[PDB]
């Protein structure tokens, strides 16, 4: 079931019990936003190392009726607890990425939760009970797991040995294998929590305060007030323009958007499709490409609550032309570094260039 | 991370990103609430001063990149990836090779990708032929001995010649596309 078609709708999804109860909600006239949320919900059981409501996401809506496109972001926010050199030790060197991606510092406020209610508050058609019952029935009678989840459980181990995720996924200290039973009891309670009470048990309730106390017990800072404070935000598409077709695209703050559209104006000038797709000519030209972009990206990104990035200056077509000007089937680039788009738009960076260490996974 | 997507019979159209960090996030389970807690402040810079610092009520940087894509106004293909850093790398990937090279949606998504953020990180898929490879690292690339899946592609096109949706699924996971009638 890799390719489908349909004429009233469509789920794709990278769980095949997500994608049928997604599919489901569009076969009993849900919406996609219905099926989407039904969807998320899935996912949190199916794929529990991927996604759900202890994280956050970006959720792009084209509105049918209003043609309107924006994005729904429960991305995770920093506890007023967090300080700037919180993932420094006391001599200022970097914690290793293993210590600090498991300590309760790392957890930011989760907002996927807060995001299916804001998706549902705009759009929904189903009662939030008949989306989240399918996903109830997975953790409470349990499903056999795939071998991404079997390898998952397998790669991470060390890390699920040392939480109460040890008695789930490591039962006799052994990890789940593929097509063994994964029954998520405690999971089942807390959706059954969320469809009885909604969200407020969660961000103003018993599932936010042991958020909360577990988090201290890692380490972490975060309370129930920072929880209490979480609220979505809904952003407008960064847009470009690509080969006659406009791109809609996750703005700041994610990198995502910007960083894609830009590669796609950088290489847009070489006409790729005249060299073979397995090419030394196409991978060259991409790896000069992106070593630009992602330069940029180190530099120039953040929460724009915060910081201001040049996304005009990023995207300028004369900015585009001065870094075009590094890429070039003569050479490799070796002085790889971010350009000035702040020369093409209004006012100053409020940050400096930070080198950082390449540590992260 | 996963990225997932949803078009109905109304228009509507989903492009869903959503994450918890690391595999199992910080890997902590809430005792007694069985949901895995997420690791997403480290996708903040551990040294301070720049743009994407720890700071108390800020979001720390994506990668995700959530995208539709629209012909004269008209929303055509959505297209989104799990991968951290890499995910920029499947999505422009994925549309260089469906609206460039003019390949099937599912050949965009399956021929292999390249990923490199810097002069000391390279990662490929299997399929780069080993002749390219040697040629790329003669002239100062660093694709090594092994390959490795990138990201993970979901994707709808909205055929309106046809009146039909497709979806597909990457095979680096075992995701599935499941189309609708009436
Ligand atoms: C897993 C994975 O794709 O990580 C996503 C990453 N934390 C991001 O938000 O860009
Ligand atoms: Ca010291
Ligand atoms: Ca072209
Ligand atoms: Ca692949």
């Amino acid at each position: 079931d890799k390719v489908a078609v349909g004429k009233d709708g469509m789920v794709a999804t990278a769980h095949p019990l997500a994608s049928k109860i997604g599919a489901e909600v569009l076969k009993k006239g849900g919406n996609a936003i219905d099926a989407a949320i039904a969807i998320q919900y899935a996912l949190n059981v199916t794929e529990p190392m991927m996604s759900g409501i202890g994280g956050g996401g970006f959720m792009m809506v084209y509105d049918g009726e209003t043609r309107e496109t924006s994005i729904i972001n429960s991305r995770e926010r920093a506890p007023e607890g967090a300080k700037p050199d919180m993932f420094l030790d006391e001599d200022g060197k970097v914690i290793p990425f293993s210590e600090r991606s498991r300590h309760g510092n790392a957890v930011g406020v989760p907002g996927t939760l807060k995001g299916l209610e804001a998706a549902h508050k705009k759009w929904g058609t189903k009662k939030m009970e008949d989306l989240i019952s399918p996903s109830i029935k997975l953790t409470e009678e349990g499903f056999p797991i795939d071998s991404v989840l079997a390898d998952a459980i397998k790669d991470h181990q060390d890390k699920l040995s040392k939480t109460a995720a040890k008695d789930i996924f490591l039962p006799d200290g052994e990890p789940l294998k593929e097509g063994d039973i994964l029954v998520q009891k405690d999971l089942a309670k807390t959706f059954k929590l969320i469809r009885k009470e909604g969200s407020k048990a969660f961000y103003d309730g018993e599932i936010g305060r042991a958020i909360a106390d577990v988090v201290q017990d890692f380490g972490g800072s975060m309370t129930p007030d920072d929880l209490s404070r979480y609220e979505v935000t809904t952003d407008k598409p960064i847009w470009g323009e690509y080969h006659g077709y406009d791109i809609a695209s996750m703005p700041p703050p994610s990198s995502g958007g910007v960083f894609m559209l830009q590669v796609l104006k950088l290489i847009d000038d070489f006409h790729l499709s005249q060299y073979d797709p397995k090419s030394f000519e196409k991978y060259h030209l991409l790896a000069e490409t992106m070593h630009l972009s992602y330069a940029d990206r180190a530099a120039y990104a953040g929460d724009p609550e915060f910081v201001d990035v040049p996304l005009r200056g990023l995207l300028d077509p004369d900015y585009i032309k001065e870094r075009q000007k590094l890429i070039s089937l003569d050479s490799m680039n070796r002085d790889v570094k971010e350009g000035d788009p702040w020369k093409y738009e209004e006012g100053e960076p409020n940050y400096e260039i930070v080198p950082q260490p390449e540590d992260k996974t | 991370t996963t990225h997932f997507t949803v078009t109905d019979q109304w228009g509507n159209v989903v492009s869903y990103t959503t994450t918890i960090e690391q595999l199992f996030g910080t890997g902590i389970l809430v005792p007694g609430y069985g949901l895995f807690l997420n690791n997403e402040l480290t996708d903040f810079d551990a040294i301070p001063g720049g743009a994407n610092e720890v700071q108390p009520n800020k979001r720390p940087l994506s990668s995700m990149t959530p995208t539709i894509v629209f012909k004269d106004e008209k929303p055509v293909l959505t297209v989104g990836s799990p991968g951290g850093t890499t995910i920029i790398a499947s999505v422009f990937q994925t549309i260089l090779n469906y609206f460039e090279y003019g390949m099937s949606l599912q050949d965009a998504i399956e021929e292999p990708r390249i990923y490199t953020n810097s002069l000391t990180s390279y990662r490929y898929e299997s399929g780069m032929p080993e002749d390219v490879r040697r040629k790329l690292n003669d002239f100062g690339h660093k694709f090594g001995s092994n390959p490795v899946d990138i990201g993970n592609v979901q994707s709808i096109f909205i055929d309106r010649e046809n009146k039909t949706f497709m979806g597909v699924a990457d095979s680096s996971r075992n995701g599935t596309a499941v189309g609708v009638n009436n």
